RNA sequence: GGCCGGGAACUCAAAGGAGACUGCCAGUGAUAAACUGGAGGAAGGUGGGGAUGACGUCAAGUCAUCAUGGCCCUUACGACCAGGGCUACACACGUGCUACAAUGGCGCAUACAAAGAGAAGCGACCUCGCGAGAGCAAGCGGACCUCAUAAAGUGCGUCGUAGUCCGGAUUGGAGUCUGCAACUCGACUCCAUGAAGUCGGAAUCGCUAGUAAUCGUGGAUCAGAAUGCCACGGUGAAUACGU
C-alpha cells in the first residue's frame, strides 16, 4: 500500500534520509511505524595487489548494502501531498513495490 | 559418448562426400577441418587431415565410422 | 561349488563372493541376488544345490570370465590396428584418455628406468 | 616463550566419572579433534580392565598408569660442539603427561583388532610387565646414572 | 511473572526461562536425552546448576539455534546462569568462581591471504 | 593492449545482436524431441564470431583479458587504481 | 506448521551510545615510570583478529595491464582467417589432493551451521531415467523464493588384519551437459577392470588457543572444466622447564 524499500551504500547517509522522511508523515497524519533495519549485504572482492606475481599479497575489497523499509500504515489525501519531491536525493534509490 | 543426438558434422565437407558419390571420386581430397565423423557413405572414400603442416592420406574403412577424422592425424611429431 | 566361472570363494557373503569374478561387481551382485530372490548377509555354506543353479544362470547371460577378457582386448587390438590417435598410444605405452604424459604417468607408462 | 611466562590453562574434568586426569588422557588418544568417538575407546577399554583384573574402576588404571612414570629423563645440552645428556627430576605435570603418551604409543604399535582392546591389554600388563610401555619407559634410565657425571 | 536469560557460544544465541514447578526439561519441544545428548557435552547444560540445593525444583524451557552440537551446548551453560535473576545477585557471588557466568570471547579465526587457513603458512622449498 | 585486438573484439561483440540473439532462436526450441530432418543444423555456416559466449570480455579502459571482474567490469590493476581514487561508491579496505 | 489473530517481550537484524583508563585496592620499585597479585566486570594490563608495511636496501620484479624515453620492423616483427601448439616425454624438483584403514570401510535411519550468490540468472513442486540430467514448470532482483537434503558426529547391523567391502589409478564398453564446436584437449555419470602403496632414507615445513588437525559449504574466474585460490562454519588438542 505505502511499502518503499531504500537502498544506500554508505554507514550514515540513509540514516538522515530516513529520518526527514517519518516526522513529515506522522506530523499532518498519523500513526508511521518507523524505519525497519533490515541485513545489510557484503559484496566482499579480493585482488592481486601486484601487477606482476606476488601471490601472498593482494588487498581485500568490499561494498556494504544498507536497506530500509518506511512503513506507512496511514493513507490520507494530506500525507500524500509533502512527501513527493520533498526526498531532495542524495542518490538515496527509492521504490514504490508490494 | 558425445555429440548427444544425431552425428555433427560440417557443411562444406558433406557437399566433398556428396561430390565423391555423384560426380565420381578421383583423388585423395584435401580438408583442413577435423570436427566431421565417418560415415557409411564415406567408405571406399580417399580423404585427407591437416595437421599442422601438411594433409596425411588417411584411406577410410567400414570400421571407422565408430570414431572422429582427427583421430588418424597425429598433430605432434615424436623422435 | 563351481557357480559358473572357474572362481571358487567360501566361508563369506554372496556379494563378496560375486564381486571377485572377472566381469562382474557391487552393483550386478545386487542384481543377480535381487532377480533369485536371495538375501546379502547369507553365506555360501548353508546353501542347497539347486539354490545354486538359479545364480549360475544369471550370471551365464552376461558375458564373463575369458570371454569377457578377450572381448575387451579385441576392441583393442582392433583400435591398435585402425591408425588412430588413440590406437598408437596403446601401443607405445601412455595414457589413453589424455592425461598428462610429462609428469604422474607411472600407472599406463610403468616404473622408472635410466 | 622466551620473556612470556605461559598461564597454564586448566581443561575441563571428566564428566561421567569427575577425574581431571582422564580429561588429559582421551585428548593424547583424540586424533583429527574427535572428543566423541575418542572417548567410546577409552570406556570401552576401562570396563574390561576393571572386569578382567577384578579391581576398583578409578584405582585400576590409577596404579597400572603409576608403575609407566618414568623416574628421570635427559635433556641435550649442546655447548661446547660435543652433544652432552644431563639426567634431571621429571615433575609431577610432567611425569603423567609422558606416561599417558607411552601407553598410547605402545598400544599404536599392537597388532590387535580394536583400540578399546589393545589398549586395554596394555592396562592389563602394566601391572605385572611384560608389555611395550614397560619397556618404552626404561630406556632413559639405562642412559641414566652413567649420565649422573654431569649435574 | 517470567524470569529470562540469554547466552550465547561461538554465534549459537539461546533462550532461557526458569519457573517453579516440575522438573521435566523441554527442549525444542523435545526431552533431554531424545536432544541426543549422550556423548561429551551430555551435562554441560545442568554443569551451572551442580553445586545447589535441588531435588526437583524448576520448570525450563530452553530454545537454542545456531551453530553445532558443543555450540549449541555451551550456549544453555551460559545462558541458565543469566537466567538465575529469580534468585537475584546474591547467589551469583559463589557462581562468580566457576567461571560460568564468563561469556567466552574465544571466535573462530577469520582466513588470512597468502595462509592455508587463518594461521598455517604453506610450505616452500628449502632454504 | 593491442588495440586491433580491442578492434577484433568491438567486431566480435558489434555481431552478437545480428546474426544471434535474435535469429538464435533456431536451435533453442526447433532443435529438440519433437514430432528427423537435418537442415536446421545446417544452418550453422553463419560467420560464427557472433557466438554468444565467445569474448573473453576485455577491460574496457587498457585492454587486459586477466582479472576482468563483471561487477566493476575492469581488470585487476584497474580496479586498485580506480579503488584508491574512489569512484566505485561504499568501497574501501575490507577488514573484519 | 508461527500457521492466524494478536502480542510485542525476546533471539536475529543495525543506526546511535555506555563500558576497560593501571583506575579501584595491595605489595615491590629512586617516592617517578613500570611490574606482580587481587577485587569488581561479559570483556584487565596494546582484550582477540584485521587494515595500517618507517628512512632505505637487493641497479629485486613488471617495457606483457596501461603510460613512456630511445632504438628497430614498416607490400612486415603489422593485419585477417583455418588448423595446430601452449595439455609433448628416456628424466629431475617443488606445491596440493586422495590413501595405506577398525578413531576405519560399507548400508539403513537421524540431529545441529554460518557466510554467500542469483534475472542473457539461481531453479522449487511435479513427471520420466539406475544415474548424470531432460521436458513441463510457481516464486523471488531478493531476511520471503532458489541453489541447500551440509558433512564429521550419533543409533543398529555387516566386515575382524588380508593388498581386503582397505585404496582409487589405469584401460574397455555405453551415456548426459555446455557450445558452430569435446579427436588432439574437458567436466560429470553408468557398467566393468582394481597399478602402486601396508606410515615413506638422509633431510626438511608450519603452528602457542577456538590455534594445530580433521570434516563440509559457498563465492570470485566462468557458456562450459578446481584437488588451486578466496570466504565461511562444525568438532577440537598436545606442549612451552628455558635462551
Ligand atoms: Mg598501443
Ligand atoms: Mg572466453
Ligand atoms: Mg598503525
Ligand atoms: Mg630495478
Ligand atoms: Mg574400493
Amino acid at each position: 500500500r505505502i511499502r518503499i524499500r531504500l537502498k544506500a551504500f554508505d554507514h550514515r547517509l540513509i540514516d538522515q534520509a530516513t529520518a526527514e522522511i517519518v516526522e513529515t508523515a506522522k506530523r499532518t497524519g498519523a500513526q508511521v511505524r518507523g524505519p525497519i533495519p533490515l541485513p545489510t549485504r557484503k559484496e566482499r572482492f579480493t585482488v592481486l595487489i601486484s601487477p606482476h606475481v606476488n601471490k601472498d599479497a593482494r588487498d581485500q575489497y568490499e561494498i556494504r548494502t544498507h536497506l530500509r523499509l518506511v512503513d506507512i500504515v496511514e493513507p490520507t489525501e494530506k500525507t500524500v501531498d509533502a512527501l513527493m519531491r520533498l526526498d531532495l536525493a542524495a542518490g538515496v534509490d527509492v521504490q514504490i513495490s508490494l | 559418448r558425445s555429440l548427444k543426438k544425431g552425428p555433427f558434422i560440417d557443411l562444406h565437407l558433406l557437399k566433398k562426400v556428396e561430390k565423391a558419390v555423384e560426380s565420381g571420386d578421383k583423388k585423395p581430397l584435401r580438408t583442413w577441418s577435423r570436427r566431421s565423423t565417418i560415415f557409411p557413405n564415406m567408405i571406399g572414400l580417399t580423404i585427407a587431415v591437416h595437421n599442422g603442416r601438411q594433409h596425411v592420406p588417411v584411406f577410410v574403412t567400414d570400421e571407422m565410422v565408430g570414431h572422429k577424422l582427427g583421430e588418424f592425424a597425429p598433430t605432434r611429431t615424436y623422435r | 561349488a563351481r557357480i559358473a566361472g572357474i572362481n571358487i570363494p567360501d566361508h563369506k557373503h554372496a556379494v563378496i563372493a560375486l564381486t571377485s569374478i572377472y566381469g562382474v561387481g557391487k552393483t550386478r551382485s545386487k542384481a543377480i541376488l535381487a532377480a533369485a530372490g536371495i538375501a546379502e548377509d547369507v553365506k555360501i555354506s548353508e546353501l542347497s544345490e539347486g539354490q545354486i543353479d538359479t545364480l549360475r544362470d544369471e550370471v551365464a547371460k552376461f558375458v564373463v570370465e575369458g570371454d569377457l577378457r578377450r572381448e575387451i582386448s579385441m576392441s583393442i587390438k582392433r583400435l591398435m590396428d585402425l591408425g588412430c590417435y588413440r590406437g598408437l598410444r596403446h601401443r607405445r605405452g601412455l595414457p589413453v584418455r589424455g592425461q598428462r604424459t610429462k609428469t604422474n604417468a607411472r600407472t599406463r607408462k610403468g616404473p622408472r628406468k635410466p | 616463550p622466551r620473556r612470556r611466562v605461559i598461564g597454564q590453562r586448566k581443561i575441563l574434568p571428566d564428566p561421567k566419572f569427575g577425574s581431571e586426569l582422564l580429561a588429559k588422557f582421551v585428548n593424547i588418544l583424540m586424533v583429527d579433534g574427535k572428543k566423541s568417538t575418542a572417548e567410546s575407546i577409552v570406556y570401552s577399554a576401562l570396563e574390561t580392565l576393571a572386569q578382567r583384573s577384578g579391581k576398583s574402576e578409578l584405582e585400576a588404571f590409577e596404579v597400572a598408569l603409576e608403575n609407566v612414570r618414568p623416574t628421570v629423563e635427559v635433556k641435550s645440552r649442546r655447548v661446547g660442539g660435543s652433544t652432552y645428556q644431563v639426567p634431571v627430576e621429571v615433575r609431577p605435570v610432567r611425569r603423567n603427561a609422558l606416561a599417558m603418551r607411552w601407553i598410547v604409543e605402545a598400544a599404536r604399535k599392537r597388532g590387535d583388532k580394536s583400540m578399546a582392546l589393545r589398549l586395554a591389554n596394555e592396562l592389563s600388563d602394566a601391572a605385572e610387565n611384560k608389555g611395550t610401555a614397560v619397556k618404552k619407559r626404561e630406556d632413559v634410565h639405562r642412559m641414566a646414572e652413567a649420565n649422573k657425571a654431569f649435574a | 511473572n517470567q524470569y529470562y536469560g540469554t547466552g550465547r557460544r561461538k554465534s549459537s544465541a539461546a533462550r532461557v526461562f526458569i519457573k517453579p514447578g516440575n522438573g521435566k526439561i523441554v527442549i525444542n519441544q523435545r526431552s533431554l536425552e531424545q536432544y541426543f545428548g549422550r556423548e561429551t557435552a551430555r551435562m554441560v547444560v545442568r554443569q551451572p546448576l551442580e553445586l545447589v540445593d535441588m531435588v526437583e525444583k524448576l520448570d525450563l524451557y530452553i530454545t537454542v539455534k545456531g551453530g553445532g552440537i558443543s555450540g549449541q551446548a555451551g550456549a544453555i551453560r551460559h545462558g541458565i546462569t543469566r537466567a538465575l535473576m529469580e534468585y537475584d545477585e546474591s547467589l551469583r557471588s559463589e557462581l562468580r568462581k566457576a567461571g560460568f557466568v564468563t561469556r567466552d570471547a574465544r571466535q573462530v579465526e577469520r582466513k588470512k591471504v597468502g595462509l592455508r587457513k587463518a594461521r598455517r603458512r604453506p610450505q616452500f622449498s628449502k632454504r | 593492449a593491442k588495440q586491433s585486438m580491442k578492434a577484433r573484439e568491438v567486431k566480435r561483440v558489434a555481431l552478437a545482436d545480428k546474426y544471434f540473439a535474435k535469429r538464435a532462436e533456431l536451435k533453442a526450441i526447433i532443435s529438440d524431441v519433437n514430432a528427423r530432418w537435418n537442415a536446421v543444423l545446417k544452418l550453422q555456416t553463419l560467420p560464427r564470431d557472433s557466438s554468444p559466449s565467445r569474448q573473453r570480455n576485455r577491460c574496457r579502459q587498457t585492454g587486459r583479458p586477466h582479472g576482468f571482474l563483471r561487477k566493476f567490469g575492469l581488470s585487476r590493476i584497474k580496479v586498485r587504481e580506480a579503488a584508491m581514487r574512489g569512484e566505485i561508491p561504499g568501497l574501501k579496505k575490507a577488514s573484519w
